Protein backbone atom coordinates (compact mmCIF):
# COMPACT_ATOMS: atom_id res chain seq x y z
CA UNK A 1 0.00 0.00 0.00
CA UNK A 2 1.34 3.58 -1.25
CA UNK A 3 -0.12 6.74 -0.61
CA UNK A 4 -1.75 6.90 -3.69
CA UNK A 5 -3.77 4.10 -2.41
CA UNK A 6 -4.56 6.50 0.73
CA UNK A 7 -5.70 8.70 -1.90
CA UNK A 8 -7.77 6.39 -3.86
CA UNK A 9 -9.31 4.65 -0.56
CA UNK A 10 -10.29 8.06 0.83
CA UNK A 11 -11.15 9.70 -2.33
CA UNK A 12 -13.61 6.05 -2.82
CA UNK A 13 -15.28 7.60 0.30
CA UNK A 14 -17.08 9.89 -2.08
CA UNK A 15 -19.20 6.35 -3.54
CA UNK A 16 -20.37 5.65 -0.19
CA UNK A 17 -24.02 6.77 0.48
CA UNK A 18 -23.29 7.15 4.03
CA UNK A 19 -19.88 8.37 3.94
CA UNK A 20 -18.45 5.56 6.74
CA UNK A 21 -17.12 1.97 6.46
CA UNK A 22 -15.02 0.87 9.34
CA UNK A 23 -12.61 -1.23 6.95
CA UNK A 24 -11.12 1.38 5.11
CA UNK A 25 -11.06 3.67 8.06
CA UNK A 26 -9.11 1.00 9.58
CA UNK A 27 -6.67 0.45 6.39
CA UNK A 28 -6.24 4.37 6.75
CA UNK A 29 -5.35 4.07 10.32
CA UNK A 30 -3.06 1.15 9.92
CA UNK A 31 -1.48 3.27 7.04
CA UNK A 32 -1.49 6.10 8.80
CA UNK A 33 0.79 3.87 11.70
CA UNK A 34 3.07 2.92 8.86
CA UNK A 35 3.90 6.13 7.58
CA UNK A 36 4.55 8.87 10.29
CA UNK A 37 7.57 9.86 8.32
CA UNK A 38 5.22 11.06 6.10
CA UNK A 39 2.38 12.41 8.69
CA UNK A 40 1.92 15.83 7.34
CA UNK A 41 1.02 14.63 3.99
CA UNK A 42 -1.52 11.97 5.95
CA UNK A 43 -3.20 14.89 8.00
CA UNK A 44 -3.13 17.80 5.93
CA UNK A 45 -5.20 15.69 3.24
CA UNK A 46 -7.62 14.52 6.16
CA UNK A 47 -7.97 17.97 7.21
CA UNK A 48 -8.73 18.56 3.74
CA UNK A 49 -11.18 15.91 3.18
CA UNK A 50 -12.99 17.10 6.14
CA UNK A 51 -13.23 20.97 4.95
CA UNK A 52 -14.28 19.11 1.39
CA UNK A 53 -16.61 15.92 1.38
CA UNK A 54 -20.09 16.49 0.83
CA UNK A 55 -22.52 17.25 3.53
CA UNK A 56 -23.60 13.98 4.85
CA UNK A 57 -20.24 12.71 5.24
CA UNK A 58 -18.74 15.08 7.25
CA UNK A 59 -19.66 12.72 10.51
CA UNK A 60 -17.27 10.41 8.71
CA UNK A 61 -14.68 12.26 7.86
CA UNK A 62 -14.09 13.50 11.97
CA UNK A 63 -14.44 9.25 12.29
CA UNK A 64 -11.53 9.09 10.17
CA UNK A 65 -9.84 11.76 12.25
CA UNK A 66 -10.62 9.83 15.29
CA UNK A 67 -9.38 6.85 14.11
CA UNK A 68 -6.11 8.18 13.16
CA UNK A 69 -5.94 10.73 16.13
CA UNK A 70 -6.47 8.14 18.57
CA UNK A 71 -4.13 6.19 17.23
CA UNK A 72 -1.68 8.57 17.11
CA UNK A 73 -2.69 9.27 20.41
CA UNK A 74 -1.72 6.19 21.86
CA UNK A 75 1.21 6.46 20.83
CA UNK A 76 2.63 9.71 22.12
CA UNK A 77 1.38 7.59 25.46
CA UNK A 78 3.31 4.77 25.16
CA UNK A 79 6.46 6.53 23.99
CA UNK A 80 6.22 9.73 25.97
CA UNK A 81 7.15 11.99 23.18
CA UNK A 82 4.96 15.50 22.94
CA UNK A 83 7.41 17.37 20.08
CA UNK A 84 4.48 19.05 18.90
CA UNK A 85 7.42 20.91 17.07
CA UNK A 86 9.12 18.09 14.88
CA UNK A 87 7.38 17.13 11.73
CA UNK A 88 7.12 13.54 11.48
CA UNK A 89 5.54 12.75 14.86
CA UNK A 90 2.49 12.07 16.29
CA UNK A 91 2.88 14.56 18.77
CA UNK A 92 3.27 17.10 15.45
CA UNK A 93 0.04 15.61 13.64
CA UNK A 94 -2.13 15.70 16.64
CA UNK A 95 -1.14 19.26 17.48
CA UNK A 96 -1.72 19.75 13.13
CA UNK A 97 -5.25 18.49 13.96
CA UNK A 98 -5.84 20.58 17.08
CA UNK A 99 -5.20 23.72 15.78
CA UNK A 100 -8.39 23.46 13.06
CA UNK A 101 -10.55 21.13 15.34
CA UNK A 102 -13.10 24.15 15.84
CA UNK A 103 -13.64 25.05 12.29
CA UNK A 104 -14.06 21.42 11.10
CA UNK A 105 -16.49 21.13 14.11
CA UNK A 106 -18.39 24.55 13.73
CA UNK A 107 -18.81 23.27 9.82
CA UNK A 108 -19.56 19.36 10.60
CA UNK A 109 -22.01 19.97 13.02
CA UNK A 110 -23.73 22.91 10.79
CA UNK A 111 -24.06 20.58 7.72
CA UNK A 112 -25.31 17.52 9.30
CA UNK A 113 -28.92 16.54 10.20
CA UNK A 114 -30.30 15.97 13.65
CA UNK A 115 -29.26 12.43 13.48
CA UNK A 116 -25.69 13.09 12.41
CA UNK A 117 -25.46 16.08 14.66
CA UNK A 118 -26.14 13.76 17.65
CA UNK A 119 -23.32 11.37 16.77
CA UNK A 120 -20.81 14.47 16.48
CA UNK A 121 -21.55 15.17 20.33
CA UNK A 122 -20.97 11.32 21.01
CA UNK A 123 -17.36 11.89 19.42
CA UNK A 124 -17.23 15.35 21.29
CA UNK A 125 -17.36 12.97 24.66
CA UNK A 126 -14.88 10.33 23.61
CA UNK A 127 -12.21 13.10 22.65
CA UNK A 128 -13.07 15.02 26.00
CA UNK A 129 -12.52 11.94 27.28
CA UNK A 130 -9.50 10.74 25.88
CA UNK A 131 -7.86 14.20 25.81
CA UNK A 132 -7.10 13.76 22.13
CA UNK A 133 -7.72 17.62 21.56
CA UNK A 134 -7.42 20.54 24.53
CA UNK A 135 -10.60 20.69 26.08
CA UNK A 136 -11.42 24.59 25.75
CA UNK A 137 -11.26 24.18 22.11
CA UNK A 138 -14.20 21.32 22.39
CA UNK A 139 -15.73 23.30 25.33
CA UNK A 140 -16.32 26.42 22.84
CA UNK A 141 -17.98 23.91 20.45
CA UNK A 142 -20.13 22.19 22.97
CA UNK A 143 -21.45 25.91 24.39
CA UNK A 144 -22.35 26.67 21.27
CA UNK A 145 -24.13 23.64 19.28
CA UNK A 146 -24.34 21.63 21.96
CA UNK A 147 -26.48 22.68 24.89
CA UNK B 1 -23.31 -1.40 6.47
CA UNK B 2 -19.72 -1.45 7.67
CA UNK B 3 -19.99 1.12 10.45
CA UNK B 4 -17.25 2.67 12.10
CA UNK B 5 -17.37 1.16 16.08
CA UNK B 6 -16.49 4.19 18.53
CA UNK B 7 -13.64 2.48 20.32
CL1 LIG C 1 5.18 8.76 19.64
Amino acid sequence: MDFQNFVATLESFKDLKSGISGSRIKKLTTYALDHIDIESKIISLIIDYSRLCPDSHKLGSLYIIDSIGRAYLDETRSNSNSSSNKPGTCAHAINTLGEVIQELLSDAIAKSNQDHKEKIRMLLDIWDRSGLFQKSYLNAIRSKCFA
Amino acid sequence: EDPYDLN
